[PDB]
DNA sequence: TTAAGTGGAGCTGGATGCTCTGT
DNA sequence: TCCAGCTCCACTTAA
RNA sequence: ACAGAG
């Protein structure tokens, strides 16, 4: 059902307390000045979040100016006021220019590094079930969100599945999207190729690029290493190093 | 000729938007602290806003 | 900081976040009704819009030159001082000013009655200078202080200056480059 | 919340309890489905649930190799653990003598008590976990094929068929999260079961460097 | 600083993106003329 | 906001006085104190609601005796006000008909 | 109070398809 | 015209 | 140094 993949669709997407406050205030008074945000329960409800006034306090003093948990009160159920500080390193006291503009981009509900995320269905006649397309770059944290299979979640970018899961798993991560890539445009190649590359990337623990850098820890031949790319300093390298070359 | 008409005006002290510890400050930065001989303002404070 | 925070199906009533919210800031020190604390009413901070200035309180359609010249003579008989732009040369000569068809401006014209302005229907302005008529339009509004002072060089390092009033609205007035021209084409 | 954090101590618990069970620790079968309305019976939610010293593990003996070689399980309570932390579970380790424990850190950890970690003894091993990691049993993931850690004895076949050094085989680093489940070191070689695409399978040879 | 922000422009988002240019301003202790050339050819590449 | 002296139109910053809070110039003497509430309200945008609110939702605005949808003439429909963007647009009203063998969607 | 290990920001140096055919 | 290393500098922990 | 050709 679309009702279960929406509330796990909103515990992963960036979601902003600029996007849920109905309005942001400052407020000056003859004794004091701050800066006031009523939630907008109304959108919280409808948007099944888990947010409420404590839980922007909890993300209010996540990187902010080192503001205070004390600077910060939860009065009613949607109002939260943010009493300022001198923050006192190149700033004056009217820093609520700052933070009248910086406030409503800090993080309430969602994962930080995710840009947005779509629910995807299928169109067989067989059943109707529904997969998650997340455009981000953190695979853990979607692994580890409630209502998410982790046991069944993959990603494009061979870095964070070398970091997440392992190295063989990248190592089929780059047979998979090779062979995906060479599918999409027509062209067929037998998976011996692929997996013969993404074997030789990954046969040092680490995955390693087909650039200059990858190639001077695969191969140690100064001639094989200096006949393609920088050519003079592993010349210099190999001679101040004494380094002795086979010609095999 | 080269028209070029240069005022001044008086603003009033006793009125409260004059904060007399800043313009205690400000014409004792301006003005020599008991010379008087020549100097922009009369008295201890800024009295004046030249145009 | 306790993370792991709790929440409740409960629906908020709409009133008690409204005097909660209330409660919060209607609060006032106000009861200080003294010399310091008091504020002048007539030097208020400016904000920015210079038509907009009140942001604080004790608590627009862009108008056209016949209703101006209507405002003027009907809702007050009040005496208005007007700004107007002129084009570079007036369809004048220079009465035996030592001249080569120079530009005309009103250095060199005396006093008189100079031309007639004709206010049409529907909007039109004119001003008749003799043979030509020309067009008369609004300039961009003006919202801040402009003074019409004089100045007086009565003697050689002394005299008197005195201001005449202000001015509000300006005209821009511009030749009707149609009807002079359709009069003979090139 | 306080069903997503309890849902949350269930599921690291299970983990550790799978990650024990592959490591060659005695768990019992009564600890695998531990079922979270049967994990409400030791400890409560939230405020009478205790983490940090009431969901421990010193049960974990190795039943093949000697009842006294026993590994710690710890769930330090605050989010960054600092030295006087660690100098605590180092003297209580001290003072039961066991060798190895784990910890299962809440965000992470300070820069120096992960120096310490290094240079505590080279008979002291700890082993740093977030529980970001152990929300999912990476093992269980369709990506990562079966491992199994082999002996001596085997290794020994292994050089002895293809004529190799132990430097000639392809590598798998020490930092590597599979490497971290089985807590292998710099020496031991894997055996990986890759699946195929058809009914058989493939059986690659990794060395720990 | 109003004769600046008149030229840059009115509108409120105009001057919420301009703000943080006068406390810059502001925190240098330019408010005259003088002052601001005198910063102005302490940056000068010298020919 | 911004605001500037009627002296010399630098700008104005929020400091604390002996009685009061006052907007002070820095280079002038004027001051202003702060003698009763002044606000500024921002109003950012709000979230889309389209997705949202489609497939089942727990909506709660019906009530006795609403009236029937115009196609169908029965009150099997749900129908709401909200606010679209931030919470100084007038709300809108939309709703939608859900009947056997009858799919519709209306403004 | 400060020693130190590690983040983030700017600077730096490298690279960018294969041949013939003529002026 | 695009992209990895190298070096300088604030930013917390810990004594 | 520029233009071609595949
Ligand atoms: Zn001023
Ligand atoms: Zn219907």
């Amino acid at each position: 059902d679309a009702d279960y993949a929406r509330l796990v669709k909103g515990r992963i997407e960036k979601t902003l307390l600029g996007e849920i406050s109905e309005y942001i205030e400052e407020v000056f008074l003859p004794d004091d000045c701050f800066i006031l945000v009523k939630l907008s329960l109304e959108r919280i409800r409808l948007l099944r979040l888990e947010v409420n006034a404590e839980t922007v306090r909890y993300s209010i003093c996540t990187s902010k100016l080192r503001v205070k948990p004390g600077d910060v009160a939860v009065h009613g159920e949607a109002v939260v006021c943010v009493t300022p500080r001198e923050n006192s390193k190149s700033s004056m006291y009217y820093v609520l220019q700052f933070l009248k503009e910086d406030l409503p981009k800090v993080v309430v509900q969602g994962i930080p590094e995710v840009s947005r995320a779509v629910i995807h269905i299928d169109e067989q006649s067989g059943k109707e079930k529904y997969k998650l397309l997340v455009e981000g770059d953190n695979l853990r944290a979607v692994m580890a969100t409630h209502g998410v299979k982790g046991t069944r979640t993959t990603s494009n970018n061979t870095y964070e599945v070398e970091k997440t899961l392992g190295i063989e798993a990248a190592r089929t991560t780059i047979i998979n999207e090779i062979q995906y890539t060479m599918v999409n445009h027509g062209m067929s190649i037998d998976r011996r190729h692929v997996m013969l590359l993404s074997d030789l990337m990954t046969y040092k623990g680490e995955v390693l690029g087909i650039t200059r850098f990858g190639l001077a820890k695969m191969k140690e031949s100064v001639l094989m290493l200096a006949s393609f790319e920088k050519t003079a300093d592993h010349l210099f390298d190999a001679a101040y190093f004494g380094q002795k070359d086979s010609v095999c | 000729k080269q028209q070029k008409v240069e005022l001044e005006m008086a603003i009033d002290t006793l009125n409260p938007n004059y904060c007399r510890s800043k313009g205690e400050q400000i014409a004792l930065n301006v003005d020599g602290a008991c010379a008087d001989e020549t100097s922009t303002y009369s008295s201890k404070l800024m009295d004046k806003q030249t145009f | 900081r306790p993370e792991v925070i709790q929440s409740h199906s409960i629906f908020e009533q709409g009133p008690a976040e409204m005097m909660k919210k209330k409660g919060n800031w209607d609060k006032t020190v106000d009861v200080s009704d003294m010399g310091p604390s008091h504020i002048i009413n007539i030097k208020k901070e400016k904000r920015e819009t210079d038509e907009e200035t009140k942001q604080i309180l004790r608590m627009l359609p862009k108008d056209v030159s016949v209703a101006e010249l209507l405002r003027e003579l009907s809702l007050t008989k009040e005496e208005e001082l007007l700004f107007l732009q002129l084009p570079d040369t007036l369809p004048g000569q220079p009465p035996t000013q030592d001249i080569a068809e120079n530009a005309c401006t009103l250095a060199d014209l005396t006093e008189g009655q100079v031309g007639k302005l004709l206010i049409r229907k529907s909007g039109r302005v004119q001003l008749l200078l003799g043979k030509v008529t020309l067009d008369v339009t609004m300039g961009t509004a003006c919202s801040f202080l402009q003074e019409l002072v004089s100045v007086g060089l009565g003697d050689s390092r002394t005299g008197e200056m005195t201001v005449l009033g202000h001015v509000k609205h300006k005209l821009v007035c511009s030749p009707d480059f149609e009807s002079l021209l359709d009069h003979k084409h090139r | 919340d306080d069903e997503e954090e309890t849902y949350r101590l269930w599921k690291i618990r299970k983990t550790i309890m799978q990650l024990c069970h592959d490591r060659g620790y005695l768990v019992t079968q009564d600890e695998l489905d531990q079922t979270l309305e049967e994990f409400k019976a030791q400890s409560g939610d939230k405020p009478s649930e205790g983490r940090p010293r009431r969901t421990d593990l010193t049960v974990l003996v190795a039943h093949n190799d000697d009842p006294t070689d026993q590994m710690f399980v710890f769930f330090p309570e605050e989010p960054k653990v600092g030295i006087k932390t660690i100098k605590v579970y180092c003297q209580r380790m001290q003072e039961e003598n066991i060798t190895r424990a784990l910890i299962v850190v809440q965000q992470g950890m300070t820069p120096s008590a992960k120096q310490s970690l290094v240079d505590m003894a080279p008979k002291y091993i700890l082993e740093q976990f977030l529980q970001q990691e152990l929300l999912i049993n990476i093992t269980e993931h369709e990506l990562v094929p079966e491992h199994v850690v082999m002996t001596k004895e085997e290794v020994t076949e292994l050089l002895a068929r293809y004529k190799l050094r132990e430097n000639q085989l392809p590598r798998i680093q020490a930092g590597d999260p599979v490497a971290r489940y089985f807590g292998i070191k710099r020496g031991q070689v894997v055996k990986i079961i890759r699946p195929s695409e058809t009914a058989g399978r493939y059986i690659t040879y990794r060395l720990v460097q | 600083d109003q004769e600046i922000v008149q030229m840059i422009g009115t509108e409120e988002h105009v001057m919420a993106a301009f703000g943080p240019s006068l406390e810059e301003c502001q925190k240098a202790q330019i408010f005259t003329q003088m002052q601001a050339l005198k910063y102005i050819g302490n940056k000068v590449r010298r020919q | 906001m911004l605001l500037f002296c009627p002296g010399c139109g630098n700008g104005l910053i929020v400091e604390e006085g002996q009685r009061c809070h006052r907007f002070s110039c820095n280079t002038c003497p004027y001051v202003h104190n702060i003698t009763r509430k002044v606000t500024n309200r921002k109003y950012p945008k709000l979230k889309e609601v389209d997705d949202v609110l489609g497939g089942a939702a727990a909506w709660e605005n019906v009530d006795s005796t609403a009236e029937s949808c115009p196609k169908c003439e029965h009150p099997r429909a749900y129908f709401m006000q909200l606010q679209t963007r931030s919470a100084d647009e007038p709300m809108t009203t939309f709703y939608k008909c859900c009947n056997a063998q009858c799919g519709h969607r209306w403004r």
